[PDB]
């Protein structure tokens, strides 16, 4: 009925990728045990950002499978309002950050300038 | 080849409904109808075109001048919160027309959101209930919810605004006993992402008397 | 060789699952073994629920960790000696695929207005999982006339850890208001099942 | 004089890196633009993951250069204290998440089961 | 060919700072354009400063965007209708090679204490960088021995916009308190000059 | 080949202090002095040699039997934020020994924080003036600063505390004029990401008597 549109999406790639099978379960979890040891909001999009930094990768890997097309973009949008609050400048900020390559040899150099004044606001005000 | 493009085309957002139209495409030389087709994009995504697999309704190759997403059934269209984009085109077989874009919409940014419905007045001891239904049905309240406004007054008196109230019922209270007041109900919708207001549309006047005493 | 099950089926009312299965009748009394896989546990491997049991029924509340993550569950038949292939079920979700029982409605009448308390279902409360309830559905009837509305247990100010109240003022004169509430878990939108509708009426 | 301990080794990177030169002005910025426009620290947390992901990344390809060592080693541990907050367990609940490989079969596989859950607790709590 | 300049340096004081270079004598007067590069810009290209100017010298108060961004500075010579070779200088960083002035020190008498204010050194006038001062050591002198103080900015009940206080409690007999500050920058931890020492007598 | 490995290590860490120490060790066939390699790595890191290039002092092939990270300058040593775990081994040519290896350690979670220094008090009127110097000096006060507290009470009396205060001066008013009271100085180190506090050691006593009026 009311569900957030995740949902239905979501559990039609369970199936094209049969994660539904019991085999799944083996070897632990990869985000959702981590997830609940940090309750603190700081702490979270910590992690957040890197899980949803991984399911950006996983989704361009099958851009080309159109069976699951319609999935998966819906399932980025969500990812756009719940997580980057329907901020476009907050999305493309972040979509800058993952493709940088770390082997660019212009991008390194430009890294290790910046270096200084990254770490001088790591911590909070 | 190429074909001319439809003609002025609105997307109508009023309440929960979501209707794509516009004005039809004709040829002089023309032997069978035109159909035309309709797709919709998210905020950086690929263009979808709108078959019943897709959205829920089938706006691919149709002959009609409008395109209805919530139509079909409840909780059926665009989800609110989304940032869509919706492109048209008229095509007859292998000839097509350019694409017509519309402008992106969020359902809750751009809406235009209607009166409270169904309005009932009872009157009270020195004071007025009223008890209505929300313009639509909003499926998570957290995200976007309802403040609604009574414009209420004395027969030839000045404007009193109560309000805002998040409940469906309200009580006028302190009126003068045995006096006519009329009475409007508008409502505004709060999206707290925006943090900017829909204002909405106020109801038909209506005059009650306030009990005795 | 042994037959396998057939017909494995999973019934979950307030987060209490039942396996079901279906069996063929045989000359012996087969008995069968029932096997639970969470999702969510470290290396995680079939757990016994029911050992050698002869009814086609497993109580399995106890192997119930979260409400909202998948668990799985296989069973397999012994005749004799010799026992039969295992017949595993889909994935189940307690929260998504269960249902959970109505909540109670208390009324009172008040000088100027009616105090409606809703209190939860009797599973979230005994003496941190993402399964529980977010808004309730509490229909109105006033006369002919329903109106519905909305509480969100978010609200500290509406809402705490027993109940959820509703103001609804009210008039003097003859009315006839029943109500009826309902629940929606917070992921998946499951409705739980609608109360009582509890009456009172204005005889003043 | 009395400085944060990365200051004196940034700089012995910048030089070994050649990173003092006028041509790396060019091509604007990767990190320094965009910490700029997020003043809130939900969003700066949001970024600063990602940027601090990518720092690690680059010290594990050059830990062969013995010549940086010093100053690369020193660099993570006050990452590791202004970032992480000296907590052990989110240093290494980071390093998980990040050695994941988003092409070994069954992990894309746990990836979509999890997805639900995760999407469930994106949105800030309540 | 023309000659290249020699010995180009930066030096700044309350971030307003100046390029020098030195050249040979020649019996032409040789004029020079100075192009400063900033880091920080996109599509980041060299900005000319000063343009056909005969002296040694070219101020780029106008080119500093952040004080902690590190810029470029070349200079070439010309000479008739001849030009020179680039004269490239080392990074510079406002914050880290430049140098600030000292706070403004006031103080007065109160019935159980002494009031000090450390007015913030005058570049931060009105009239969001990295750059700026996280602690002031406040060095107080009572008659033989001094001792250092620490006010952080980040205090807000200590420091406001306008400056930073400290209460001293002092006693009725001859005392003689002499008081000097300093700032220490938030990254590189420059100290800026030290305040004019200023005294008081009970 | 193998060697006997140091006897019992230990880790002083007060105040600004970094010094590692050990037994010496000694063998019964011995025809020259044994060496020593101290070494050091972070929370995740690889094992360095302590040499002038990584510390700033010379620790390795050394024939002392101690070694001090922050004798050469202010500020040198580890940095007081960081997670630094310890190595040590004796060395006889191509002999070596197995490594000790020693707990890992902060230096603002291990410190043993000592007494202010430098205490100086002068009489009030019913009060007393306390001056004082820290027990050493914080780069970062933002990350590290301390609290102080002052165990004061009258000759004969019980206990008092006042503080904790931030100010290196603090006022101890409303005391009996001319009444003898004893007082002593301990500092707290407080670091708030570990949110645990370090009790400082506390100073010597000496009283001191009041102002008449
Ligand atoms: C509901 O959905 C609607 C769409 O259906 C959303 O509408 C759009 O939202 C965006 C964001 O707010 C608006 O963008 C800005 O609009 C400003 C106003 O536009 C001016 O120009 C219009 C006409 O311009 C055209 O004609 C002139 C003259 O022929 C040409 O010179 C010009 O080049 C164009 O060809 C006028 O009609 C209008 O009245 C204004 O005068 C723009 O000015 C603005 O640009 C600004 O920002 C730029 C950088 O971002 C900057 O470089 C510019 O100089 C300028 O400062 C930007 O376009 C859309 O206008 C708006 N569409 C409509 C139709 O209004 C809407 O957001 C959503 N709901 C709500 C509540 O917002
Ligand atoms: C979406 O709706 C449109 C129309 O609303 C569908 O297109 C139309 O489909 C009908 C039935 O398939 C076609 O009629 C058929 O025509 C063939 C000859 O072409 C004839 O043999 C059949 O007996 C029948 O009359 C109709 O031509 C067609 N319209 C066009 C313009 O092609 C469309 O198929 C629907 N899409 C989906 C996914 O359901
Ligand atoms: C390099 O050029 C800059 C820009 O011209 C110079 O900066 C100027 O410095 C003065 C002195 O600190 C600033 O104060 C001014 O004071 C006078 C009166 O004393 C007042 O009338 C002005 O309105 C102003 O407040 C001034 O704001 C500042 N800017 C300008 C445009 O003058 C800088 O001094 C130069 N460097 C050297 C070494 O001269
Ligand atoms: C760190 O300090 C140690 C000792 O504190 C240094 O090792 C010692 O270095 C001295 C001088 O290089 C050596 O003495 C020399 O011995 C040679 C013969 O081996 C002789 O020809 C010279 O005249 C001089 O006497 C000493 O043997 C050596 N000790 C050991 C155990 O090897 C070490 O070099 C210092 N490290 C650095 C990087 O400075
Ligand atoms: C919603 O999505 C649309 C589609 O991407 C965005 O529209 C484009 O925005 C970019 C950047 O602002 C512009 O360069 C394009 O010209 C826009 N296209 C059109 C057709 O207008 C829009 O900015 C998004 N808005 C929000 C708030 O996310
Ligand atoms: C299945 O077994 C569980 C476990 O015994 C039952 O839950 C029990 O319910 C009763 C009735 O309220 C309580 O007295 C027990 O304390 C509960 N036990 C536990 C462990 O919670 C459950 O009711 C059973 N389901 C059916 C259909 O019989
Ligand atoms: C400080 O750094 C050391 C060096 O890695 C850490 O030591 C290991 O920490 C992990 C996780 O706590 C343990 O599993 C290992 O057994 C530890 N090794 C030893 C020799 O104790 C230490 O945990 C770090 N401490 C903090 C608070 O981050
Ligand atoms: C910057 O990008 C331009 C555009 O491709 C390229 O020509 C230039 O070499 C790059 N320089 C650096 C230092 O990255
Ligand atoms: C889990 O670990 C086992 C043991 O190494 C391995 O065989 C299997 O492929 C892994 N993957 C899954 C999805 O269980
Ligand atoms: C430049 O400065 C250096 C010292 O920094 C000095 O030795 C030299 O004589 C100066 N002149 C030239 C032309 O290098
Ligand atoms: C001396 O002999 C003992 C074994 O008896 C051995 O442990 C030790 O290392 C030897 N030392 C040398 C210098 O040969
Ligand atoms: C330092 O204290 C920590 C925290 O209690 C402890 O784990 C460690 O063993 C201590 N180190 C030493 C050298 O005593």
């Amino acid at each position: 009925g009311s569900q957030d549109p995740y949902v239905k999406e979501a559990e039609n790639l369970k199936k094209y990728f049969n994660a539904g099978h019991s085999d799944v379960a083996d070897n632990g979890t990869l985000f959702l045990g981590i997830l609940k040891n940090w309750k603190e909001e700081s702490d979270r999009k910590i992690m957040q950002s890197q899980i949803v930094s991984f399911y950006f990768k996983l989704f361009k890997n099958f851009k080309d499978d159109q069976s699951i097309q319609k999935s998966v973009e819906t399932i980025k949008e969500d990812m756009n309002v719940k997580f980057f609050n329907s901020n476009k400048k907050k999305r493309d900020d972040f979509e800058k950050l993952t493709n940088y390559s770390v082997t660019d040899l212009n991008v390194q150099r430009k890294a290790i300038h910046e270096l200084i004044q990254v770490m001088a606001e790591l911590s909070p005000a | 080849s190429q074909l001319p493009a439809p003609q002025h085309p609105k997307i109508r957002l009023y309440n929960a409904e979501q209707v794509l139209s516009w004005e039809p495409v004709a040829l002089s030389n023309s032997t069978r109808p035109v159909v035309y087709q309709v797709q919709f994009k998210y905020t950086d995504s690929k263009w979808f075109t709108a078959d019943i697999m897709s959205i829920g309704v089938n706006c691919t190759q149709i002959t009609a001048t409008e395109c209805d997403f919530t139509a079909a059934s409840p909780s059926a269209g665009f989800p609110m919160d989304f940032n869509v984009t919706l492109r048209l085109r008229a095509e007859l077989g292998a000839l097509h027309s350019a694409w017509v874009t519309m402008p992106w919409f969020q359902h809750y940014r751009n809406v235009t959101v209607g009166p409270p419905e169904n309005i009932e007045v009872t009157p009270g001891e020195g004071s007025l209930i009223i008890r209505f239904s929300s313009p639509f049905d909003i499926a998570d309240t957290s995200t976007a919810f309802f403040c609604y406004y009574v414009h209420y007054w004395e027969k030839g008196g000045i404007q009193q605004v109560k309000g805002p109230f998040r409940s469906n019922s309200i009580s006028l209270d302190n009126l003068k006993p045995s006096r006519v007041y009329c009475l409007q109900v508008q409502a505004q919708l709060l999206w707290n992402k925006s943090n900017i207001f829909r204002v909405g549309h106020l109801s038909n006047i209506s005059c009650y008397e306030t009990m005795a005493d | 060789s042994v037959p396998t099950p057939t017909n494995v089926t999973i019934e979950s009312y307030n987060m209490n699952p039942i396996v079901y299965w279906e069996y063929q009748i045989m000359p012996q009394v087969p008995v069968f073994t029932v096997e639970v896989k969470n999702y969510g546990v470290k290396n995680s491997e079939w757990i016994d629920a029911c050992i050698n049991i002869s009814h086609h029924y497993c109580n399995i509340s106890d192997h119930v960790g979260d409400p909202s993550n998948s668990l799985w569950v296989r069973v397999k038949a012994r005749v004799g000696q010799k026992e039969s292939a295992y017949a595993k079920s889909e994935e189940f979700a307690v929260c998504r695929d269960g249902k959970i029982g109505p909540p109670k409605l208390d009324i009172r009448k008040e000088e100027k207005q009616i105090m409606i308390d809703i209190f939860h279902p009797s599973v979230f409360v005994n003496g941190e999982t993402i399964c529980y309830i977010r808004v309730y559905n509490v229909y109105v009837r006033k006369n002919g006339s329903e109106i519905k509305y909305k509480i969100l247990t978010q609200n500290e100010d509406d809402c705490d850890e027993i109940r959820c109240q509703l103001a609804i003022p009210v008039s003097s004169l003859n009315s006839q208001y029943c109500v009826s509430a309902e629940g929606v878990l917070n992921v998946w939108g499951v409705t739980t099942e609608k109360s009582k509708e509890v009456c009172i009426t204005i005889f003043n």
